[PDB]
């Protein structure tokens, strides 16, 4: 009924979240897949109607959306901000998250270990025992994304260089400059701790951060199964394009699977019957592929709308929503690009080293009840003090850190003590 | 845009042979999406008007020679903040 | 005919020991258990801060603590009735079975 | 242009929200359902291809998800905290919820 | 066809229970492990607990 624990130090933690943002843009030539070169098939299909003009309209909207999914996560910055020439940001080292000029891709020491660690077969390039490229036939073509992987990295560099140089001012209007050690003091006052707790422990805060960012490399890397949400996408789509090509090899109830053999082993009438056995089970394998692509494309659209809300409330502002941007009290977040997705690195403040004390609701000093103005009253065994709530910094109870409100009779717990008044003591000399 | 083809197979088949018989002669150019015939490639850079793929956009722009130009897109303007 | 319902991995007695640890961390620590170590705070003092986060001062909870405890001890008692006596409150959880 | 209304008391309200979190997890044995099992239909079914391995794969993701759905709403805490043996919390009675 | 039409309607009904189970986890982190300032996310009135 009278015990409190108050944190005496802190920890700085960098966590990571991977969200898928887009999938693959695919097209199909109904006829070429159902018929082929056969022209008897082509003219026997004209009677199942537009069951084929409505498969192109559907696969064409799944694709136009994959480019809107990406434009709504990364295109959110007005200009292309560049980071100063001399890189000194208060003792903080952003070398593993800022762009690397040496390398030819202009990627970062860690957007490079994310690319060379996600295998794939999405080939829009004209450069075609090999790879999935073997599906490139039957009417199946993969189309190239509109923003190249170096344009998605030049937008991620303008967001990470407007947050290190201007703070959260670039997302609300013009970008205004702020010394970096002083943007992290306004991000400490938003989680509840005063500004003197940073200025007076700035080389420890910078070291705890520089050390935690240099353990993400190892982590995400060595542990070889975190980019497993951006690798399912790649796989789930291949298995689907492979079951479609391997269903042209089934007979669906016919002399065989080769339209031509039938058209060279039977007669003009008995073909127009074995050939509909195929012109059916091949218009049903294409309606199944399209329905299951419209269902997966609706789940990547949900993920790409969370990654756009997290880029605006976590990377362009400090969030007070619990566990939206990491476990702890959020301070900052930084974006990094991955193949078909985005990685967010979240810096948070974790309270540490807690001591137990004795608390009181209020303090009675002259037939009047005094209440804490922005903190909590605590006792170290003998004397009473007013501290803040998320870091132990004790102080003597005065008439400037407390407010009065009533007689000492209605609060259940009031304790007696002395509320020193500055003025009077001075009106004594 | 003949999508998915080297510009040296739409030339050596246009000299029959290719399906879509209707032909065209203007300015062949290889993108990474296919072969664009009918549009000239500038070296300047502007905002996207008509998307084509892989960083390439197209637009009808005076030159008042009005023709369809192709270019690589600009992601925006530049700005360095005076950090000290 | 070849159809079989598979059992869930977390028994309903394990899903209720997780709901008991979330209610015994709020009543005895506050919002401190979801951000780091769980730190104890007398309960009438955690409700005081709640008031300061909705815009009201603390003098208004300590000088009304018995009325706020009665208004609540009555509002929780009148839940049993509603939900249950209203046979159709749990209709979302039923329309899916 | 010169009037405000300011509250002079308050009420503590306790409402309730119900939200669905999981469904039933089911499986099907294609052959036993279609080819009556006891029949040589299992031979006219193979001339149809992966229309029976594609369905077992789909009904197994619907069923491994129903278990992640539950471990995200409830399995949040890290330790299993317990309430004090003496239960006086300022005058508040948490008996119907504990 | 009767099997294919069942698996299609359970894949569409399961995407609706993942949207309700994703809102119920946001409301356990923001309404139960903290106090919300979001209007009507956690009831009618100003939220306490």
């Amino acid at each position: 009924n009278n015990s409190i624990a108050i944190p005496t130090n802190f920890t700085i933690s960098v966590t990571t979240e991977i969200l898928p943002v887009s999938m693959t843009k695919t097209s199909v030539d109904c006829t070429m897949y159902i018929c082929g070169d056969s022209t008897e098939c082509s003219n026997l299909l004209l009677q199942y109607g537009s069951f084929c003009t409505q498969l192109k309209r559907a696969l064409t909207g799944i694709a136009v959306e994959q480019d809107k999914n990406t434009q709504e996560v990364f295109a959110q910055v007005k200009q292309i901000y560049k980071t100063p020439p001399i890189k000194y940001f208060g003792g903080f080292n952003f070398s593993q998250i800022l762009p690397d000029p040496s390398k030819p891709s202009k990627r970062s020491p860690i957007e490079d270990l994310l690319f060379n660690k996600v295998t794939l077969a999405d080939a829009g390039f004209i450069k075609q025992r090999d790879l999935i490229c073997a599906q490139k036939f039957n009417g199946l073509t993969v189309l190239p994304p509109l923003l190249t992987d170096e344009m998605i990295a030049q937008y991620t560099s303008a967001l990470l260089a407007g947050t290190i140089t201007s703070g959260w001012t670039f997302g609300a209007g013009p970008a205004l400059q702020i010394p970096f050690p002083m943007q992290m003091a306004y991000r400490f006052n938003g989680i509840g701790v005063t500004q003197n707790v940073l200025y007076e422990n700035q080389k420890l805060i910078a070291n705890q951060f520089n050390s935690a960012i240099g353990k993400i490399q190892d982590s995400l890397f060595s542990t070889p199964s975190a980019l497993g949400k951006l690798q399912d996408v790649v796989n789930h789509n291949a298995q689907a394009l492979n079951t479609l090509v391997k269903q042209l090899s089934s007979k669906f109830g016919a002399i065989s699977s080769v339209l031509n053999d039938i058209l060279s082993r039977l007669d003009p009438p008995e073909a127009e019957v074995q050939i509909d056995r195929l012109i059916t089970g091949r218009l049903q394998s294409l309606q199944t592929y399209v329905t299951q692509q419209l269902i997966r494309a609706a789940e990547i659209r949900a993920s790409a709308n969370l990654a756009a809300t997290k880029m605006s409330e976590c990377v362009l502002g400090q969030s007070k929503r619990v566990d939206f941007c990491g476990k702890g009290y959020h301070l900052m977040s930084f974006p990094q690009s991955a193949p078909h997705g985005v990685v967010f690195l979240h810096v948070t403040y974790v309270p540490a080293q807690e001591k137990n004390f004795t608390t009181a609701p209020a303090i009675c000093h002259d037939g009047k009840a005094h209440f804490p103005r922005e903190g909590v009253f605590v006792s170290n065994g003998t004397h009473w003090f007013v501290t803040q709530r998320n870091f132990y910094e004790p102080q003597i109870i005065t008439t400037d850190n407390t407010f009065v409100s009533g007689n000492c009779d209605v609060v259940i717990g009031i304790v007696n003590n002395t509320v020193y008044d500055p003025l009077q003591l001075e009106l004594d000399s | 845009l003949y999508q998915g083809v080297n510009c040296t197979e739409v030339s050596v088949a246009i000299h029959a042979p290719t399906w879509r018989v209707y032909s065209t002669g203007s300015n062949v150019f290889q993108t990474r999406a296919g072969c664009l015939i009918g549009a000239e490639y500038v070296n300047n850079s502007y905002e996207c008007d008509i998307p084509i793929g892989a960083g390439v956009c197209a637009s009808y722009q005076t030159q008042a020679s009005q023709s369809i130009i192709a270019y690589t897109m600009s992601l925006g303007a530049e700005n360095s903040v005076a950090y000290s």
